[PDB]
């Protein structure tokens, strides 16, 4: 007996978003593009390991 | 005398609380 | 000496220091990276936008 | 042959392979990474803790 | 089985307004499903009652 499955492949996004004035103004931590995309990495990663 | 004060709204400080910067840390904990 | 030395002294020694520059100091916090709203979108379509 | 399936983008230049791929993604004004690449220019030691060159104590040095 | 590795792909602006997505694609296969096995029903309770 012999069998033969198949996967479907699915996906996963976030967005984030930015106004003018937030990339204009004298912010402290750094740069916030940066901590944004670090943001969005993380929640996909928590979003990932309990949809495993 | 002149003192600095625990006055945390910048809109209420009076006398040498006004000469006061803000300390802010750098780091985001 | 009938009393105490500094030998006695754990917690003042223990605890680190930091330098302060007023009488009033302020720390920001990080408390989430967003809220659960789903991770899933499908095939050519834009994902929801998300803030921490 | 002769250059039928020849095409030029925005900015002037031509491909005559008609098997390569051209690049894309030029459609986005003021796109984010450039905006990143902005800041870190135009806007240096931003998060740097310069409070220590302001302050008249004559005390530099933290001790218990 | 990845078709992507986890990705920043930049929107266009329609506004004064800078957009973004992070995107990955993929799907886990588990090609013996008679090789794993599941708890269910378990009680702990490490915080525990005093008294």
């Amino acid at each position: 007996t012999y069998a033969r499955k198949a996967a479907f492949v699915k996906f996963l996004g976030t967005t984030r978003e930015v106004t003018h004035p937030m990339t204009l103004v004298n912010s402290a931590f750094g740069n916030v593009i940066a901590r944004q995309n670090k943001d969005g990495i993380l929640w996909m990663l928590k979003q990932i390991e309990q949809a495993l | 005398a002149l003192e600095a004060g625990h006055t945390v709204n910048p809109l209420d400080l009076e006398g040498g609380g006004a000469f006061r910067v803000e300390s802010l840390e750098r780091s985001l904990h | 000496n009938l009393s105490f030395t500094d030998q006695h002294i754990k917690f003042w020694k223990k605890i680190p220091k930091q330098k302060a520059y007023s009488t009033v100091e302020q720390y920001g916090q990080l408390l989430d990276y967003g809220r659960s709203q789903g991770a899933f979108v499908g095939e050519g379509v834009l994902p929801d936008t998300n803030d921490s | 042959p002769d250059m039928v399936l020849a095409y030029s983008d925005e900015r002037g230049y031509f491909i005559f392979d008609p098997n390569e791929e051209p690049p894309t993604g030029s459609g986005n004004g003021e796109t984010a990474s450039q905006v990143e690449l902005y800041i870190d220019l135009t806007k240096p030691l931003e998060g740097a803790d310069f409070r220590r060159y302001e302050s008249p104590n004559p005390s530099t040095i933290t001790l218990p | 089985k990845q078709l992507t590795p986890m990705m920043k792909m930049d929107l266009a602006t329609l506004g004064p307004v800078i957009r973004w997505m992070i995107l990955m694609y993929g799907v886990p296969v588990m090609y013996a499903p008679k090789k794993f096995m599941k708890y269910t029903n378990i009680k702990a309770d490490v915080p525990g009652y005093i008294g």
